[PDB]
């Protein structure tokens, strides 16, 4: 359970991580 | 890409009306009012009319 919660943490940076990579390439795909 | 707001203009087709052709419909009546044969007036009514 005390492991599980850095697992969790783990888990939630790359829930983070997918909106790091989101903002990103929306950041080299761009306007007129 | 929501482009044709560029559009590199549309500083335009121009049709504009910069018309001469349009003619310089230059009706000079040169009214030469003689007495007896001597020239009194040339009243020339240059009518400079752009059609």
């Amino acid at each position: 359970q005390d492991l599980l919660n850095v697992k969790m943490a783990l888990d939630i940076e790359i829930a983070t991580y997918r909106k790091l990579l989101e903002g990103e390439e929306s950041r080299i795909s761009l306007p007129l | 890409p929501n482009f044709s707001s560029l559009n590199l203009r549309e500083t335009n087709l121009d049709s504009l009306p910069l018309v001469d052709t349009h003619s310089k419909r230059t009706l000079l009546i040169k009214t030469v009012e003689t007495r007896d044969g001597q020239v009194i007036n040339e009243t020339s009514q240059h009518h400079d009319d752009l059609e």
